[PDB]
């Protein structure tokens, strides 16, 4: 790893790796789970109500 | 002067929410307290009466609960009607029953101070609490 | 009945017995009308100056209920029917 | 009209046997509305999302 300016593509590969799964999981519970959750709801309303 | 009683009727209203949040609604809105000496005392309860109209009053009181008075002007209402807030939903016509109930509560006696609402086009609308005078 | 504008009525005829001593413009001050309007003036008054800090307590006991709303809950709303909904989905998914 | 009367509403009873009887072979006599079918599919739709 020390060689970090010497292996660029290693490098942004991993940066990429990393904030994709720490924003990955914010983004599950924050949308996901909101998602599961007000779904059912509103396609009962609007379809009654339609 | 339409604009003038206005901004104190909506200041009553809001004392009166205030009141009404909550348990830890330590928090208020002031108004009139009434005091007299017993002579003085009996001056004053007259002198409620005759601020709006004639209500039950003095005699044998024990005067021992505050009564928080709230009035409201009463433009386009053509009968003096009095109404108490927890027995929601009754208004009365004649003072007389005021008279028995109101004394009724004077006989029975917490601390806590009865509110009540009356409304007559000749009262402007205040915000007065009478409790017990010194003896 | 008429109580109120008979009380009227005597004020407004028994300063007339000594008119000077306590009449218009005279220092003093007297009957129910004026006292009425004074009445109305100062409770205007007390009230309007004590309508800023009652309006700040209420917007702090307004903060408080907010912040035990951020950690009891995480602030997300409610409804009763919301509620309602959600549960009637799970119901009907687990009966199919 | 009241001499028609009992051929006319013979034949009215041998539409309503063959309407009745078309009711027998296709969809076996079963009751349908339009309630029943839209919450059928809808709970259809629930399990499959869920």
């Amino acid at each position: 790893l020390t060689n970090k300016y010497y292996c660029p593509e290693v490098f942004l590969d991993a940066v990429a790796t990393k904030l994709a799964q720490t924003a990955v999981l914010f983004l599950n519970v924050e949308m996901l789970n909101d998602f599961y959750v007000r779904f059912p709801r509103e396609v009962e309303a609007k379809l009654h109500e339609h | 002067d339409d604009n003038m009683m206005f901004i104190t009727k909506k200041m009553i209203e809001i004392r009166n929410l205030l009141q009404k949040v909550g348990q830890g609604s330590t928090v208020t809105l002031p108004s009139i307290v009434v005091i007299g000496s017993q002579s003085s005392g009996k001056s004053s309860v007259l002198e409620a009466i005759v601020g709006h109209e004639f209500l039950p009053k003095g005699s044998n009181m024990i005067t021992r609960r505050p009564i928080e008075l709230t009035l409201v002007n009463d433009p386009e209402a053509k009968v003096d009607y009095g109404e108490f807030p927890d027995l929601g939903l009754a208004r009365v016509t004649d003072f007389s029953l005021i008279q028995k109930t109101l004394t009724e509560l004077n006989q029975s006696v917490t601390d806590d101070p009865i509110r009540l609402t009356i409304h007559s086009p000749n009262i402007p609308d205040l915000s007065l609490i009478d409790l017990p005078g010194y003896i | 009945g008429n109580l109120l504008a008979s009380i009227n009525r005597n004020e407004k005829n028994y300063f007339g017995s000594h008119p000077t001593e306590f009449g218009p413009d005279s220092g003093v001050s007297t009957g129910v009308m004026t006292l009425r309007k004074k009445l109305l003036q100062v409770l205007e008054q007390q009230m309007s100056s004590k309508l800023n800090e009652t309006t700040e307590a209420i917007q702090r006991e307004l903060e408080e209920t907010t912040y035990q709303f951020k950690v009891q809950y995480n602030e997300q709303p409610m409804s009763a029917e919301s509620y309602l909904a959600a549960s009637l989905d799970d119901f009907k998914h687990q009966f199919h």
